């Protein structure tokens, strides 16, 4: 199958920025790739189609250009409803292939998470299983380092990250990092700890506790 | 205007089957190309099959990955299309949009999608344990919510009078088939003392209902 680069995965915007994003297809597709722009919880919605030609009803700060292999989407000034991700697709032969899309987020000044730790709780332990909670609440840029240090050895495979989608109202993200052990394994250790690299912090921060005590 | 309605996306095991539909209007249905395009985080947007209309001989075309294994086909006195999938895998698990492409080109409408997920897990309500917050401002508390399944479930804070500073964090899904999440929220210290902190986790496929009260540890 043809494939398609999009690049770069994220790009961040100021409001008012003129900006652009690049499709390139493995091999020569003339003139036929079309972009698409795709909400949160929406379906994708046909923008420019030939490379350049936009649909009607699209503004006209949307702009599209390229041939043969390097394709362009350009938005003139971005506005708050184009935040969305954004997809390249070919139909210069078969099967009809789409790149893995741009997504557009608000790019702001950098912010510092404040961090927290949660033992696991005095319930969940008595069912077998230990939970360790670390937060990083309301930071910019999304791009951070949590690294779980137990007794002073550093966690690898045993932990899981969630980030929220960036908010609204202060155009940032949260993340959690949760380290699972099993009970008797959570019972081995004494000093829990969670270290946080982050853009906006001049130190990193470390949070950690020992097992039972308050 | 053109809508194109899709339906029948549910829960299946590996090796079951399920059958897709969707209902097209404001368009001259068989003039045109109706085909079916799915959505996963793993694999993005993919192409899955497509019909062509009854003057080309309602020619079928599949992608590889579902060769044999699905059925796409069309009722035009019903403006619908439909894919019958059979001997389903994890990874066909995604959001299934039906869409026109025009003659070869775009895929210029696009329905609002139907979910598929394919899991050998059973459905199960979740545990609700409390984050409780650290006794050394503004505190953070919270709700772990582990091990349910199927997706989602929905938190609150003190039956919705809380909202400010609340972050409930998408699920992920565990090893052992069951997804996990964390709700927390950051309130003033101050606060500790005088006002009571709850979250209610509500899980519909279960019927679980739970309210846990999140208090400082002695």
């Amino acid at each position: 199958d043809i494939l398609l680069t999009q690049s770069p995965a994220i790009l961040s915007v100021s409001p008012g920025e003129r900006v652009s994003f690049s499709c390139r297809a493995s091999q020569f597709v003339g003139s036929s790739i079309h972009w698409y722009q795709q909400r949160t919880n929406g379906s994708p919605r046909l923008l420019i189609k030939y490379a350049s030609e936009s649909m009607s009803g699209i503004p006209s700060r949307f702009s599209g250009s390229g041939s043969g292999t390097d394709f362009t989407l350009s938005i003139n000034t971005v506005e708050s409803e184009d935040i969305a991700d954004y997809y390249c697709q070919q139909s210069h032969s078969w099967p009809f292939t789409f790149g893995s899309g741009t997504n557009l987020e608000v790019k702001r000044t950098v912010a510092a998470p404040s961090v927290f730790i949660f033992p696991p709780s005095d319930e969940q332990l008595k069912s077998g299983t230990a939970s360790v909670v670390c937060l990083l609440n309301n930071f910019y840029p999304r791009e951070a380092k949590v690294q779980w240090k137990v007794d002073n050895a550093l966690q690898s495979g045993n932990s899981q990250e969630s980030v929220t989608e960036q908010d609204s109202k202060d155009s940032t993200y949260s993340l959690s990092s949760t380290l699972t052990l099993s009970k008797a394994d959570y019972e081995k250790h004494k000093v829990y700890a969670c270290e946080v690299t982050h853009q906006g912090l001049s130190s990193p921060v470390t949070k950690s506790f020992n097992r039972g005590e308050c | 205007e053109v809508k194109l309605e899709e339906s029948g996306g549910g829960l299946v095991q590996p090796g079951g089957s399920m059958k897709l539909s969707c209902v097209a209007s404001g368009f001259i249905f068989s003039n045109h190309w109706m085909n079916w395009v799915r959505q996963s985080p793993e694999k993005g947007l993919e192409w899955v099959a497509e019909i062509r209309s009854k003057s080309i001989n309602s020619a079928t075309h599949y992608a590889e990955s579902v060769k044999g294994r699905f059925t796409i086909s069309r009722d035009d006195s019903k403006s619908a299309v439909y894919l019958q999938m059979t001997d389903l895998r994890t990874e066909d698990t995604g959001v299934y949009y039906c869409s026109r492409n025009y003659y070869g080109s775009t895929y210029d409408y696009w329905g609002q999608g139907t979910t598929l997920t394919v899991s050998s897990a059973s459905t199960k309500g979740p545990s609700v344990f409390p984050l409780a917050p650290s006794s050394k401002g503004t505190a953070a508390l919270g709700c772990l919510v582990k091990d349910y399944f199927p997706e989602p479930v929905t938190v609150s804070w003190n039956s919705g009078a809380l909202t400010s500073g609340v972050h409930t964090f998408p699920a992920v899904l565990q090893s052992s088939g069951l997804y996990s999440l964390s709700s927390v929220v950051t309130v003033p210290s101050s606060s500790l003392g005088t006002q009571t902190y709850i979250c209610n986790v509500n899980h519909k496929p279960s019927n679980t209902k739970v309210d846990k009260k999140v208090e400082p540890k002695s």
